[PDB]
Protein backbone atom coordinates (compact mmCIF):
# COMPACT_ATOMS: atom_id res chain seq x y z
CA UNK A 1 0.00 0.00 0.00
CA UNK A 2 2.60 2.56 1.03
CA UNK A 3 4.80 1.98 -1.98
CA UNK A 4 1.80 2.44 -4.32
CA UNK A 5 0.76 5.38 -2.08
CA UNK A 6 2.84 8.09 -3.82
CA UNK A 7 2.20 7.05 -7.47
CA UNK A 8 -1.51 6.80 -6.58
CA UNK A 9 -1.22 10.31 -4.99
CA UNK A 10 0.20 11.71 -8.24
CA UNK A 11 -2.45 10.02 -10.47
CA UNK A 12 -5.16 11.28 -8.14
CA UNK A 13 -3.90 14.88 -8.48
CA UNK A 14 -4.00 14.48 -12.24
CA UNK A 15 -7.48 13.04 -12.51
CA UNK A 16 -8.54 15.88 -10.18
CA UNK A 17 -7.05 18.36 -12.78
CA UNK A 18 -8.84 16.73 -15.76
CA UNK A 19 -12.09 16.54 -13.84
CA UNK A 20 -11.69 20.24 -13.37
CA UNK A 21 -10.95 20.76 -17.11
CA UNK A 22 -14.18 19.14 -18.30
CA UNK A 23 -16.00 20.97 -15.38
CA UNK A 24 -14.58 24.11 -17.10
CA UNK A 25 -15.21 23.36 -20.79
CA UNK A 26 -18.65 21.78 -20.69
CA UNK A 27 -20.32 23.40 -17.55
CA UNK A 28 -18.38 26.64 -17.08
CA UNK A 29 -17.86 25.71 -13.57
CA UNK A 30 -21.47 26.46 -12.65
CA UNK A 31 -21.77 24.84 -9.27
CA UNK A 32 -24.98 22.92 -8.79
CA UNK A 33 -26.93 21.50 -6.00
CA UNK A 34 -30.19 19.54 -5.82
CA UNK A 35 -31.98 22.07 -3.51
CA UNK A 36 -30.75 24.89 -5.85
CA UNK A 37 -32.21 23.37 -8.97
CA UNK A 38 -35.40 22.80 -7.04
CA UNK A 39 -35.47 26.34 -5.79
CA UNK A 40 -34.92 27.84 -9.28
CA UNK A 41 -37.43 25.67 -11.12
CA UNK A 42 -39.91 26.38 -8.42
CA UNK A 43 -39.30 30.14 -8.91
CA UNK A 44 -39.48 29.97 -12.70
CA UNK A 45 -42.91 28.27 -12.15
CA UNK A 46 -44.07 30.75 -9.59
CA UNK A 47 -43.08 33.48 -12.13
CA UNK A 48 -45.16 31.67 -14.71
CA UNK A 49 -48.00 31.51 -12.31
CA UNK A 50 -47.66 35.15 -11.39
CA UNK B 1 -2.91 57.02 -37.78
CA UNK B 2 0.66 56.51 -39.03
CA UNK B 3 1.80 59.25 -36.62
CA UNK B 4 0.43 57.59 -33.45
CA UNK B 5 3.30 58.90 -31.37
CA UNK B 6 2.34 62.50 -32.25
CA UNK B 7 -1.26 62.03 -31.15
CA UNK B 8 -1.39 60.14 -27.87
CA UNK B 9 -5.04 61.13 -27.07
CA UNK B 10 -6.83 59.62 -30.14
CA UNK B 11 -4.64 56.43 -29.76
CA UNK B 12 -5.40 55.93 -26.05
CA UNK B 13 -9.11 56.61 -26.66
CA UNK B 14 -8.98 54.04 -29.45
CA UNK B 15 -7.46 51.51 -27.02
CA UNK B 16 -10.08 52.49 -24.35
CA UNK B 17 -13.10 51.91 -26.68
CA UNK B 18 -11.79 48.57 -27.81
CA UNK B 19 -10.90 47.17 -24.39
CA UNK B 20 -14.29 48.53 -23.18
CA UNK B 21 -16.24 46.60 -25.92
CA UNK B 22 -14.62 43.17 -25.50
CA UNK B 23 -14.61 43.46 -21.65
CA UNK B 24 -18.31 44.17 -21.92
CA UNK B 25 -18.89 40.86 -23.64
CA UNK B 26 -17.02 38.83 -20.95
CA UNK B 27 -18.56 40.87 -18.19
CA UNK B 28 -22.17 40.29 -19.47
CA UNK B 29 -21.82 36.57 -19.72
CA UNK B 30 -19.85 35.90 -16.53
CA UNK B 31 -20.89 38.46 -13.82
CA UNK B 32 -24.26 39.53 -15.01
CA UNK B 33 -25.62 36.02 -15.83
CA UNK B 34 -24.23 34.62 -12.57
CA UNK B 35 -26.05 37.43 -10.73
CA UNK B 36 -29.33 36.55 -12.42
CA UNK B 37 -29.05 32.91 -11.30
CA UNK B 38 -27.46 33.24 -7.78
CA UNK B 39 -29.45 36.39 -6.49
CA UNK B 40 -32.85 34.57 -5.85
CA UNK B 41 -31.13 31.75 -3.89
CA UNK B 42 -29.17 34.02 -1.60
CA UNK B 43 -32.30 36.23 -0.96
CA UNK B 44 -34.29 33.17 0.16
CA UNK B 45 -31.60 31.71 2.46
CA UNK B 46 -30.69 35.09 3.89
CA UNK B 47 -34.25 36.08 4.63
CA UNK B 48 -34.76 32.61 6.26
CA UNK B 49 -31.70 32.90 8.55
CA UNK B 50 -32.69 36.55 9.48
CA UNK C 1 -66.04 33.96 44.70
CA UNK C 2 -68.61 31.17 44.19
CA UNK C 3 -71.41 33.82 43.90
CA UNK C 4 -69.62 36.07 41.46
CA UNK C 5 -68.59 33.03 39.55
CA UNK C 6 -71.88 33.22 37.58
CA UNK C 7 -72.00 36.81 36.34
CA UNK C 8 -68.29 36.73 35.64
CA UNK C 9 -68.76 33.46 33.56
CA UNK C 10 -71.61 35.17 31.60
CA UNK C 11 -69.66 38.33 31.01
CA UNK C 12 -66.56 36.22 29.85
CA UNK C 13 -68.75 34.35 27.32
CA UNK C 14 -69.89 37.79 26.15
CA UNK C 15 -66.48 39.22 25.54
CA UNK C 16 -65.46 35.98 23.70
CA UNK C 17 -68.60 36.40 21.47
CA UNK C 18 -67.73 40.01 20.59
CA UNK C 19 -64.13 39.31 19.70
CA UNK C 20 -65.13 36.31 17.60
CA UNK C 21 -67.70 38.29 15.70
CA UNK C 22 -65.15 41.04 15.01
CA UNK C 23 -62.86 38.39 13.71
CA UNK C 24 -65.64 37.27 11.25
CA UNK C 25 -66.46 40.74 9.86
CA UNK C 26 -62.97 42.53 9.86
CA UNK C 27 -60.91 39.59 8.71
CA UNK C 28 -63.48 37.18 7.20
CA UNK C 29 -62.00 34.64 9.64
CA UNK C 30 -59.07 34.52 7.21
CA UNK C 31 -56.05 32.64 8.71
CA UNK C 32 -52.94 34.78 8.93
CA UNK C 33 -49.39 34.41 10.09
CA UNK C 34 -46.40 36.56 9.93
CA UNK C 35 -44.71 34.08 7.68
CA UNK C 36 -47.57 34.07 5.25
CA UNK C 37 -47.46 37.81 4.59
CA UNK C 38 -43.60 37.56 4.42
CA UNK C 39 -43.84 34.72 1.76
CA UNK C 40 -46.37 36.50 -0.35
CA UNK C 41 -44.48 39.92 -0.46
CA UNK C 42 -41.31 37.95 -1.09
CA UNK C 43 -42.76 36.36 -4.28
CA UNK C 44 -44.05 39.86 -5.43
CA UNK C 45 -40.47 41.09 -4.98
CA UNK C 46 -39.24 38.17 -7.06
CA UNK C 47 -41.63 38.99 -9.90
CA UNK C 48 -40.39 42.51 -10.09
CA UNK C 49 -36.79 41.36 -10.22
CA UNK C 50 -37.80 39.21 -13.11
Amino acid sequence: MSSKLNETTEAIQRELEETTYQFKVQYNEQPMSAESYLAASLDDFKHQFH
Amino acid sequence: LTNKYYCPEVFLDAVATKLAQTAVLFLNVEMLNDFYVRFPREVEAKLHEH
